[PDB]
């Protein structure tokens, strides 16, 4: 295992390195402009040193051709002398490009990993979109009647949002409140007009009541005392209704 | 003289109560490690069986199955991967610091597909945080079961185990300590495994066990809780929108789907791919210092690391919510934040460039474009007050009423296209509300002329328009300052030269009665059917940023005490009552009426303008003055 | 019919950048002691830049933003929203002579888009009596030709420090005031001094706060002694 | 059947390459663990000091010196602790997790006084981090000079130095890998001492190389760590001086402390702590979101973590202080507690003790004068956040009252002064004092003696709403509907007299103005003003919701619907409205009339706090009847 790649990266824009004094956005104009001056200099040196080397080596081979072709000839070897001097001495000048070439090697060590150099898009894409139930847990949330119990039990599920869900409360409310046990049927109707007050309170902030309902039912910490205000008295009122919807209901079974 | 070599050696015993104690903040981690480590075992399996199908012959489904029981305090993990030989029970999972996935790996042929998650060798011995005996039962092919046991001491015992056949795999038994007992529960599990381990490869069965025996129900019932496949992972050009959009549900519960969604990924010494979702509507709780800053959850090779670190997105784009990916990051031996931090922010610019990319691309579609705007905003001018760099590539986003256009916001641009041929410069005017701006004293001479004006009635506008200094190369100014200069004809200039001379007195006396409110007063420019109106210091603060500021409520008190803020009245000198005035004036000077006059209408222009006086009352009380004379009490 | 809505929000700080030097310098002029802490200020953020390495070799009147407080004391931002080592300083010696109300000299005399560019000697225009002796003798010091002389940007911010924040007395003054890192807390029992002693301009607090806590001895004990021989008259 | 036992063994070659790169997140912190290390060693001598003079005898210094040597890329520390025998070399530093400290701790006698720094043993090898190969040469008491060598590969060597003879002590030379030569230089180095282990007992003694050549500097020793740890030192022995010096070396401060507490706590969590407040708020307080807390944890005077919020709830910022304990369950790198419960433990701990700084410091009517203005907003801050201390904080509080000119009082002050018919407290919310005190509703009461507050901060409404109640008499805002105030029968009667007489009124002036007012009644506060606007009971009041939408990041559609609804009550014993009355029950429908109401409505929504949707009628009707008055 190691990190040692890792080790070195540098990004202009970095909050550490603003002073009250210096203007944020002109200094990290500065800094990225910096980077590249620095980075396209180190890569123009590197270019032309790569072009350096390449000619002296090609020097290098150009004394060689012409220095054997006076090695066939008669008598001229003092060129050879001369010229090889000069060869030898542009070998070493060669031999310094590469010690540099070297250090070229070694400025990319150093260059530290920048937003361009560490990464390449690859691939990207966008698209837009443009387009315009379970009745028994109703019975379990509904049995609780500490809506916290009610509340993430609902947001089990994404039919909870749904009207459906809001109708079937009804449907379960009527029917059970002509089951023999008026208790249960309030113990759920706290739930129901609890589903009507935050449906018009959510109006009051005209959101759909899906959505105000984690905001509604761990609005503050204490939640109102579990909501001890105004849920009895306007459920026991809702059951107003609910027992002639039942009691209708019972005469059809 | 002699040097003498040894080599390192380690305390077996002081080293493993290191491991256990000291590592993992969070104690809940060993259900990830038991699970990442069982799908290695899966996915070498499943290699094998690519090149031989002949392995897979033992088992066919490949599966976890984390089985609470409550009444022994045995939490067992089953898996159906590879098994240990007994070397490698005694290899790999006796001694500290070797891994065999990462030998597997190296000795397979390069390139190969699969990418297994660990590689330290040192997460298995995490599962003593909750437990005191760990039992482990492995059965492999070419080899017998075989069962590991050890209770963190120094020693580990392997037997050849004859209990039923578990046939391939790795059966892992706990045994909880009294405390941490709470993991039996299904619930915090269920909870675990969704926050860490969601997106594994392989379908995770709970076998929670409830009786009934009133009918029974759920003897035992398979919850499979990872359901939801990692999209991000699968080529774009195959993904349809309402894929796109069962995962978003999914990774933030909401009733209804995405408004927009990128993706893309980036290849390199950073590799990584993502997935941003725009959503339809804003949260509630958005700007709230809420605990949850950034909603993007970072990931490795699969296996939640960590969110909500500020540095991944600036605090403007708070709101995209979304799955970052990667291959390979170095990571702290917890497996629970990056070891060096500049990774992260390489990452949040890539972040930032092509989000912003999202939405100039979502600037076509009108419709969907007005949905969002008005919906977010307020993040948009939010970073144009933060974000340095971006803030050019932020301005187009921007949208406004404007005198001209009605009832519909129109781009900065298309104002640059409707500019009149001299107008070199965008006139805005910050306010409260439209019609209030609208009806305002200072858009008179511009309606009248022409010219069209910028309607900025939101508080937070004033944070963006005073960094917002220019657009295209044409300037902003704001209506409401001293001079207000726009195009005109020499024959108004001098005009407006003879106007001066005639009222040049007038200013002069009601400077000197009206004292001490006022730097000077002079004949306006921008007004044609209104007395007068007042106009603040071009440099100083405009009576609206003031009304802004001195609002604030963690505001510094001294400060805004402090703060004073320099008024130039003006008056139109066509109007008919300074008319009359300057005849008033000009007939006698120091006349009580005039004083009083100039009192009323200084302090009825101060309320126009906008800025509030400092006490009703003695306005309210000349206002009673005069109601009373036409009373005639 | 009783909901809730007492949230806190974020809080955002407002900062009117209503105009450059060049222009709140011919609307305004300061007293002289505001003028030597702008003149700190400017002295700050240059060095500043020195240490990251980034050097806007040209810096002008128009490049300086000011930051109008509310009723309040302007606070100086260097920026290049208009398009080696030392010349920054040189260039800051010549905004000086502005602050002052004497218009540049170089900006008309010669000599300024390179400080090497060696102006005529001498002809510098004499800084008016209102300014304090040692300031008047750090500007002079500072528009000096080489930059061998040329003192850098912490010395003489440092100077600054002393003169203005730091006590003013005879220890002080010729080189009396032997370096201490103990002497740090005598700088700021120094620095306790000139706190409420013109608070006409809540700038002062600010500063103090802000900067008086990098201070180092080594580079202040070389400001000491340069601020003594000068006084000294040495 | 047969069960084979084995022993675990461990991958030496790859757990040294998890210690060095994964472990710890922060290069830098091994300058802390080779400091810690010879703290401890030192901590060893002078123990061993105590019984035998004998052992001691090499040396006395007991100091730590780092000289940094640039010409050779080594920084070297050099202690004069107990050093380390041969076998010591081998086993101590050679076997990974082996923590010689801790075997010496374990065989101190019980009552030993020492407290040493580590026990995890796996410290040393951080070094690597910065550095190729680390050379220490210890010579120990008892035996003769070693130089161990590694290079973090699976080998080290020992062998017997003969070079200049150390005393007794030990030396660590490092050999930094070029990439790193940023530790070096002075600058870094001095930074981290003091970030870290700035508050170890014995003298850190830096040897940095200059050349003045004249010359000087050529070896200057600056001794970092100078300020001595205070808070180790007994309560009660400490005078208000030196807890100021250190307070200002603490935090750079030209002038000291405002007051300052200082506790212990010795249970299963046991911890000291020193707690300041300082006297001038700090410039940029509550506007930076990085810095939450100013308070730095320590354990055993080292550095372990700063900033965590959870130390203390973010309405403390001001608090400036330092919190050490001796021992806590400490992640690996010792950057972060395992459990983070303890720091809650420790928070509710804090904030206790604070709120008792400051409610002892209300004695001093001036200090608290002080303290109060400046840092006011900070505890309006708590009562709105922190659910418990809101009793308590409660009291803190001062205010100007209609009574007090110049001279805030506590709620405690209006609570004894209250008439024997009170029952409540009365409040008036508004912009600046003068302003609600010329008020229009606060007139009667005036007239009627009581006494009222005047809360005139933007900040106030967010407190007062959760501040419903003080010592079992609650408040009331004078702005509000039902201003029900202790009155006769036959002023009761007078009244509904007065309703008598004025229905009708109410009920055409609801007709012309309608729908900006849900009802017009006739005043019960008001006496030298014809008519004012009060909003009803449950909606929000009049500057409340002006502070609400002039906030800079607001969710527009609850601003909007939280809203005021407007009630004017007129003033019956006005001479305009009785004048407005015989106009009216004269002649209904009448020009004059319509206009008089619309204008005098504007006029007092004006004066009410509230702010007209357009100015620009309101400005229109008033040139109109300036024009009218001078004849144009
Ligand atoms: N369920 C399993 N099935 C097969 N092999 C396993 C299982 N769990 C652990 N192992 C083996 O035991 C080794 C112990 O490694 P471990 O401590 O988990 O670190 P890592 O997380 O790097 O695998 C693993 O490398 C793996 O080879
Ligand atoms: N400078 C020193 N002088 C003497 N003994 C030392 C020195 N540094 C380390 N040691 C010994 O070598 C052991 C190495 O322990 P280390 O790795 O530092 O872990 P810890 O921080 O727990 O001591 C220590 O227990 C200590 O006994």
């Amino acid at each position: 295992v190691d990190y040692s790649v890792w080790d070195h990266i540098e990004v202009s824009d970095d909050e550490d390195e603003t002073h009250p004094n210096i203007d944020t956005a002109s200094l990290f104009r500065w800094r990225h402009q910096a980077r590249v001056e620095r980075m396209e200099q180190f890569q123009k040196e590197k270019e032309e040193l790569d072009r350096g080397c390449r000619e002296c080596k090609r020097k290098v081979a150009e004394c060689q051709r012409k220095l054997k072709e006076l090695e066939v000839a008669e008598g001229g070897k003092a060129e050879l002398e001369r010229l090889q001097a000069e060869a030898q001495q542009l070998r070493k000048e060669e031999r310094s490009w590469e010690q540099k070439l070297e250090e070229m090697r070694k400025k990319e060590k150093s260059m530290p990993w920048n937003v361009d150099t560490l990464s390449k898009d690859g691939f990207s894409k966008s698209m837009v979109n443009t387009k315009p139930k379970y009745e028994k847990q109703i019975k379990h949330f509904g049995m609780l009647r500490r809506w916290d119990d009610s509340q993430k039990y609902l947001s089990d599920n994404v039919h909870l949002v749904c009207e459906e869900t809001a109708n079937y409360l009804v449907i379960w409310c009527i029917d059970l409140e002509v089951e023999e046990k008026c208790a249960l049927m309030e113990q759920v109707a706290h739930q129901t007009i609890v589903m009507q007050f935050i449906l018009e309170l959510a109006k009051s902030l005209k959101v759909d009541p899906r959505a105000c309902f984690r905001q509604f039912f761990t609005k503050i910490k204490t939640a109102d005392r579990q909501y001890m205000e105004g849920f009895n008295d306007e459920l026991e009122a809702f059951k107003e209704r609910v027992r002639g919807r039942a009691k209708l209901r019972i005469e059809k079974a | 003289e002699e040097v003498e070599t040894f080599a390192f050696q380690a305390e077996i015993a002081q080293l493993m109560s290191l491991i256990i104690n000291t590592f993992y903040s969070n104690k809940e981690i060993f259900l990830r490690e038991l699970i990442s480590n069982s799908s290695d075992a899966l996915d070498k399996i499943r290699y094998e069986s690519l090149t031989d199908p002949s392995k897979l012959d033992s088992g066919k489904e490949l599966h976890i199955n984390l089985i609470p029981n409550k009444q022994d305090r045995t939490l067992t993990i089953v898996d159906t991967g590879i098994g240990m030989t007994k070397a490698d029970l005694i290899n790999n999972l006796g001694t500290i610091a070797k891994s065999g996935t990462k030998a597997f790996m190296e000795a397979l042929q390069a390139g190969a597909d699969i990418s297994m998650i660990g590689q330290f060798g040192v997460g298995f011995y995490s599962a003593y945080l909750v437990a005191e005996k760990v039992t482990v039962i492995t059965k492999h092919n070419d080899d017998e079961q075989y069962a590991w046991e050890s209770s963190a001491g120094g020693s580990f015992t392997v037997r050849t185990d004859t209990g039923e056949p578990m046939g391939r795999g790795t059966k892992v038994i706990l045994h909880l300590k009294e405390d941490q007992t709470e993991y039996l529960e299904e619930r915090r599990i269920k909870e675990i495994v969704k926050k860490h381990s969601q997106f594994i490869g392989y379908p995770i069965t709970l076998f929670v066990e409830k009786e009934r025996d009133k009918i029974k129900e759920k003897y035992i019932d398979q919850e499979e809780l990872n359901k939801t496949k990692p999209i991000w992972t699968r080529n774009p050009d195959d993904i349809t929108n309402e894929e796109y959009g069962e995962f978003y549900k999914s990774l933030t519960n909401d009733w209804e789907d995405h408004l927009a969604v990128k993706h893309f990924s980036v290849e390199g010494q950073l590799e990584f791919r993502a997935l941003l979702f725009v959503p339809r509507r804003a949260p509630f709780d958005l700007f709230e210092n809420r605990k949850k800053k950034n909603n993007i959850k970072l990931y490795v090779r699969r296996v939640f690391i960590m969110d909500n670190c500020e540095e991944l997105i600036p605090e403007y784009l708070n709101f995209i919510r979304g799955v970052v990916d990667s291959e390979d990051l170095p990571l702290n031996i917890s497996r629970e934040m990056l070891q060096q931090s500049k990774i992260l922010k390489v990452i949040r610019k890539n972040l930032v460039k092509k989000c912003l990319e999202l939405f100039t691309e979502l600037a076509e579609d009108k419709e969907n474009y007005k949905k969002f705007y008005e919906q977010f905003s307020k993040n948009i001018k939010l970073g144009i007050h933060e974000d340095s760099q971006n803030r050019k590539k932020l301005s187009e986003l921007l949208r406004y009423y404007t005198s001209a256009s009605g009832d519909e916001m129109v781009s900065l641009k298309d104002y640059c296209t409707r500019m009149k041929e001299n107008q070199k410069h965008i006139y805005y005017i910050t306010g409260e509300t439209k019609d209030q701006v609208a009806n305002s004293a200072f858009v008179e001479r511009l309606r009248k002329h022409g010219l069209e004006v910028i309607y900025m009635i939101e508080p937070i506008d004033e944070y963006c328009v005073q960094q917002l200094k220019e657009f295209e190369g044409k300037t902003l100014v704001s209506v409401t300052k001293e001079g207000l200069e726009l195009p005109e004809d020499e024959e108004e200039k001098k005009k407006q030269e003879e106007k001066k001379t005639k009222f040049e007195n007038l200013c002069k006396i009601m400077k000197d009665i009206l004292e001490k409110k006022v730097e000077k007063v002079v004949v306006s420019n921008r007004l044609v059917t209104s007395p007068c109106c007042i106009v603040t210091s071009t440099y100083g603060w405009t009576a609206n940023m003031e009304r802004i500021m001195k609002a604030q409520a963690l505001r510094d008190n001294s400060t805004m005490g402090y703060m004073a803020a320099k008024k130039h009245l003006e008056i139109n000198p066509d109007h008919s009552i300074i008319e009359t005035l300057r005849q008033k004036a000009e007939a006698d000077k120091n006349d009580k009426s005039v004083k009083d006059l100039v009192i009323l209408l200084y302090e009825t222009a101060l309320l126009s303008s906008g800025f509030s006086l400092e006490d009703p009352q003695t306005h309210a009380n000349r206002i009673y003055r005069m109601i009373k004379l036409g009373l005639g009490i | 019919p009783e909901g809730l809505g007492h949230g806190r929000t974020l809080f955002l700080v407002m900062k009117n950048y209503p105009c450059t030097l060049r222009q709140y310098l011919c609307v305004n002029t300061p007293s002289p002691r505001l003028a030597a802490m702008m003149l700190l200020q400017l002295l700050e953020g240059v060095d500043h830049l020195v240490q990251q390495g980034i050097a806007h070799r040209d810096l002008k009147s128009d490049n300086i933003l000011v930051e109008l407080d509310p009723d309040g004391c302007p606070w100086l931002v260097i920026a290049d929203f208009g398009c080696y080592s030392k010349a920054d300083a040189w260039a800051v010696g010549a905004i000086a002579y502005e602050i002052f109300g004497l218009v540049n000299p170089f900006y008309g005399q010669g000599k300024a888009h390179l400080e090497s560019r060696s102006y005529q000697e001498a002809q510098l225009p004499a800084l008016p009596e209102s300014v304090p002796p040692d300031v008047r003798q750090l500007v002079r010091a500072l528009l000096q030709r080489e930059a061998s002389k040329r003192p850098s940007a912490r010395v003489a911010a440092n100077v600054l420090h002393l003169s203005l924040w730091g006590e003013h007395i005879l220890a002080l003054k010729n080189l009396k005031l032997d370096k201490m890192v103990g002497w740090l807390l005598q700088q700021s029992a120094a620095t306790l001094l000139a706190n409420r002693l013109t608070e006409k301009c809540c700038v002062e607090t600010k500063m103090k706060m802000l900067f008086l806590a990098n201070l180092e001895c080594e580079t202040l004990c070389q400001a000491a002694l340069l601020l003594c021989s000068w006084r000294a008259a040495l």
